[PDB]
């Protein structure tokens, strides 16, 4: 029992009518926003007279 | 049929081919287990009793 059952190819069309498109490129950005804080101080005390 | 958009697409047209039926080739790993460890003393404090 040996035999040829089924096959496979590698066909493939010419897409000359654009029937694929394939994959697809756009413009993205992304934003990011960094605040600044204050931070807390160092004193020299002195006399007032 | 419902909506017009403009599509720019590149179509690519390229094959390629072997020639030479000649290949040698290595899987190479461990570089880390090599060089961030011991090599040669460690083996000797393994035969320490």
């Amino acid at each position: 029992d040996l035999a040829v059952i089924g096959f496979e190819l590698d066909t493939r069309f010419t897409n000359t009518n654009r029937r694929q498109r394939g994959h697809l490129l756009q413009t993205r950005a992304l934003q990011f926003r960094h605040p600044i804080p204050m931070h807390a101080p160092v004193t020299l005390p002195m006399d007032t007279m | 049929g419902h909506q017009v958009t403009r599509e720019i697409a590149a179509i690519p047209f390229n094959l390629h081919v072997n020639n030479i039926p000649f290949a040698l080739e290595f899987k190479i790993t461990g570089f880390q287990k090599v060089m961030g460890e011991t090599q040669f003393n460690g083996k000797l404090a393994d035969l320490k009793p």
